[PDB]
RNA sequence: UUGACCUCAAAUCAGGUAGGACUACGCGCUGAACAAUAAGCGCAGGAAAAGAAAAUAACCAUGAUUCCCUCAGUAACGGUGAAGCGGGAAAAGCUCAAAUUUGAAAUCUGGCAACAUUUCUUUUGUUGUCCGAGUUGUAAUUUCAA
RNA sequence: AUUGGAUAUGCCAUAUAAAGCGCUUUCGAAGAGUCGAGUUGUUUGCAGCUCUAAAUGGGUGGUCAUCUAA
RNA sequence: AGAGCAUAGCUGUUGGGACCCGAAAGAUGGUGAACCAUCUAGUAGCUGGUUC
RNA sequence: CAGAAGAAUCAUCGAAUCUUUGAACGCACUGCGCCUUUGGGUUCUACCAAAGGCAUGCCUGUUUGAGUGUCAUU
């Protein structure tokens, strides 16, 4: 079998139309969730900083965001990752704190019974 | 502004953090109730034919043959050593009671 | 005939920028415009720039 | 060529033609009305987010960005408090203005007491005063529901207002 | 609870109590059909942890297979064919002897309203779960085809991928 | 004895459901010749499968799955031939078993009677009542990240 | 004409309720004819057969790290 | 006191059906020793041919 | 060709209809039936015709009856 790439420009267009389709549904919030900053796990790459999967629970507790609130305002949680050093904790705590500064959370209507 | 700069570096300074113990790492720890349940069941269920034979050899002080039979049945040494210790205490508790 | 014949061909991006630069330069020569079949014999000037 | 496709070629029946091919047209915006009004339909979502002053991605972009015109320490990270951010556009100000005003409208968080709740807390207060909540919770006769001091404190607070 | 005692008693399978019950019930099961309905599971601890609830729409079936492919996989498939209107949830080992291995298969009725209104077993109603045991989607079926995570467990290497610009 | 329970059957009893076809892609089982090969058999969907670590690593550590690029025609093996990292597309997490609701099976199907509702007089529910299921365990609560 | 997610607003709301966070002189259950051992076949995985477990235990890695299967 | 890297073309070479036509098949599955379908474009050092 | 004057050998299409078979289902595979209901008819108890039905496995329930069952049972 020989795989051909004639749909390469048609996949590019289809993926872009999905981003536009996604943005139409969720109008003002970002098309991606904020990702942490981590360091790759080798002696070849540990100097580089890249994006992680989600923020650790210890990073969210320091930033002031609970693990149940976090998912609702676009902050992924990684229950697996941990902070073995204070630099990873502070690098990503500041990342969450900056995110909260630039964030507008629209209020939600709440059911409110008469008494009690 | 929210933005991640990928590549280069962020800082070579290091400060090791002490991490707590995760709940999954607690697995295998014996419970006060599980130890009670097993003691009740072990007496109620009885003993396997190979455990009866192994118990006979320990009663006759033929521990060399007992350990060999347990390993031949169970498969490894540390499984045989654990079974012999478990059955030896059963004999000791039986002797104290009877 | 097979569909996986090489249909597209790569060019270094710097050669492509060279060719487009050389083709823009050629469009400022009235003689090259005439020799390519353009009826520019009454055009006031080359390059021909108009108001915004 | 297929027997099924040849069958409808040999028939007199028309095809179930559906004219849906519309490329280069982008999805129309719903959800937020403020974004919909200020959203142009020709520009991309990156161009519209930037024009409206929002961020499409809180991370890096995995490619180039268009250039249309030539350009002319844990204490201070944990105890710090970032001073929010200014609104670069009138749309972002419009979004921010709506959020604060609506939150102010929906701010009545304190709750009143029902007939049972009021009579419950009132009877406890008449015997143990208003400051001793620990002995209030330990009275089995009047505190039948066995509410602790913190629940009884919140009952009294809601009764005050 | 009593499922702690039941599940620790199920580890001593050749003890006096378990051996007598293994041989008594193995004779009883041989007098019955090859595949017969079970009024209640013979291992209420093991069925309970495999997804069984004592409610309408949950069915337990016993089946004996000859010893000497996976024995548990064939029990799931044979019972699934016998009860074609049910979905095979899971299965387990109940008994064995010198000739037969006895298994109990948990099936779920995708048409009963007590199943279709229960969000925790609502997933089995979808058509993508038609004959899960037939496509190796059960617990033993997944294990049979070496599905798992780790180094302990084709088409994308026998093909030439020719790009547009190459 | 009456009578409960467990069985074992019966009914042209009520309500359901399975078969066959397609099979490009998909998931199982089976299998020669010149290789999970064609065939043969079994089973799905609009995708399927996989999937929230009994996973990598040995680092300043990573973090479900899937696909693409790279690693790499490399290690290893005996010409076959990966994977970790790395770069992208997409991102979403969760549910049970194992706890005494024990100051109250708090749970559920069905019959019947009303009241609604509809892609729809064709659909889908609500409320009430009775019966059944269920204590050999149905709800709430908990899933190790706790 | 049929619909979807929002907005605004009227009515109803079984809240004596239900949650997140915080703190501890109190507790914290974790899946077995499986894991594993021997051996025989299919293509390490899987399968049969004989045997058959444990509780800081068990798995996979380099005393340590990581994971938490059935 | 580094000359490489990329693309295009030419030529040679090694794989794929591999210049074309050529050698009994064998295997799988069917139909009534035979017949049929596919694997198959199976295997060729050899035969014939190979265009201004 | 012919044919109708909301015509059309039209389009759309939400309502009706859709012969015998075929997974094909009363048994068979031409025929032979079973039960029930309805009706005929100048031949009325019946007969006849037609209609309604009548496959199997399995799930939930309903009803009924057996048991060599467990008891209950002064």
């Amino acid at each position: 079998y020989v795989k051909t790439w004639f749909n390469q420009p048609g996949r590019k267009l289809r993926r872009r139309q999905a981003r536009q389709t996604k943005a139409a549904k969720i109008a003002p919030r970002p098309v991606e969730a904020i990702r942490p900053a981590v360091k790759p796990p080798t002696i070849r790459y540990n100097m580089k900083v890249r994006a992680g999967r989600g923020f650790t629970l210890e990073e969210l507790k320091a930033a002031g965001v609970s693990r149940r609130v976090a998912s609702t305002i676009g902050i992924p949680v990684d229950h697996r990752r941990r902070n073995r050093s204070e630099e990873s904790l502070q690098r990503n705590v500041e990342r969450i704190k900056v995110y909260l500064a630039h964030l507008i959370v629209f209020p939600r209507k709440a059911g409110q019974p008469k008494k009690g | 502004a929210p933005g991640l700069v990928v590549g280069l570096n962020k800082g070579k300074t290091l400060t090791k953090r002490q991490l707590p113990e995760r709940p999954s790492r607690r697995k295998g720890h014996l419970s006060k109730r599980t130890a009670f349940v097993r003691s009740i069941v072990r007496e109620v269920a009885g003993f396997a034919p190979y455990e009866r034979r192994v118990m006979e050899l320990i009663r006759n002080s033929q521990d060399k043959r007992a350990r060999k039979l347990a390993k031949k049945r169970l498969g490894t040494l540390k499984r045989a050593k654990g079974k012999i210790e478990e059955l030896t205490s059963v004999i000791q508790s039986s002797r104290l009671a009877h | 005939t097979k569909t996986w014949r090489k249909w597209h061909v790569k060019v270094n991006q710097n050669e492509k920028r060279y060719a487009i630069a050389s083709a823009v330069a050629a469009s400022g020569v009235p003689s090259l415009l005439l020799a390519r079949g353009h009826r520019i014999e009454e055009i006031p000037e080359v390059p021909l720039v108009v108001d915004d | 060529a297929n027997p099924r496709q040849r069958n409808k070629q040999r028939s007199g029946k028309p095809r179930l033609t559906r004219r849906n091919a519309n490329k280069k047209a982008k999805a129309k915006i719903y959800g937020n009305f403020v974004i919909q009004q200020n959203w142009d339909k020709h520009a991309t979502l990156r161009q519209n987010y930037a024009r409206l002053g929002l961020l499409a991605t809180p991370n890096y972009v995995t490619g180039g960005v268009e250039k249309l015109y030539p350009d002319p320490t844990l204490d201070d990270v944990l105890d710090k408090e970032i001073s929010i951010a200014p609104a670069k556009t009138e749309v972002v100000r419009q979004l921010e203005e709506e959020a604060v005003k609506k939150a102010a409208r929906q701010s009545n968080k304190m709750l009143p007491l029902s007939a049972f709740e009021h009579a419950y807390i009132q009877r406890l207060i008449n015997k143990y005063g208003t400051e001793d909540f620990e002995s209030m919770a330990k009275d089995v006769k009047l505190n039948s529901k066995l509410f602790n001091g913190s629940k009884l404190k919140n009952l009294y607070i809601r009764m005050k207002a | 609870g009593a499922y702690k005692y039941l599940e620790e008693l199920a580890k001593k399978k050749q003890s006096d109590v378990n051996l007598f019950l293994s041989r008594v019930r193995a004779w009883e099961y041989r007098q019955m059909n090859v595949i017969h309905r079970a009024s209640r599971p013979s291992r209420p601890d093991k069925a309970r942890r495999l997804g069984y609830k004592a409610k309408q729409g949950y069915v337990i079936y016993r089946i004996r297979v000859r010893r000497g492919r996976s024995a548990r996989c064939t029990a799931e498939e044979r019972v699934g064919r016998y009860c074609s209107n049910l979905r095979v949830l899971n299965s387990y080992w109940v008994n064995q002897d010198a000739t037969y291995k006895f298994f109990e298969v948990i099936l779920v009725d995708p048409s009963h309203k007590a199943i279709r209104r229960d969000p925790r077993i609502n997933w089995i109603v979808n058509p993508v779960h038609k004959h899960r045991e037939s496509r190796g989607l059960t617990s033993i079926g997944k294990k049979s085809r070496g599905i798992g995570k780790g180094h302990r467990f084709w088409l994308r290497h026998n093909t030439l991928s020719l790009r547009r610009y190459r």
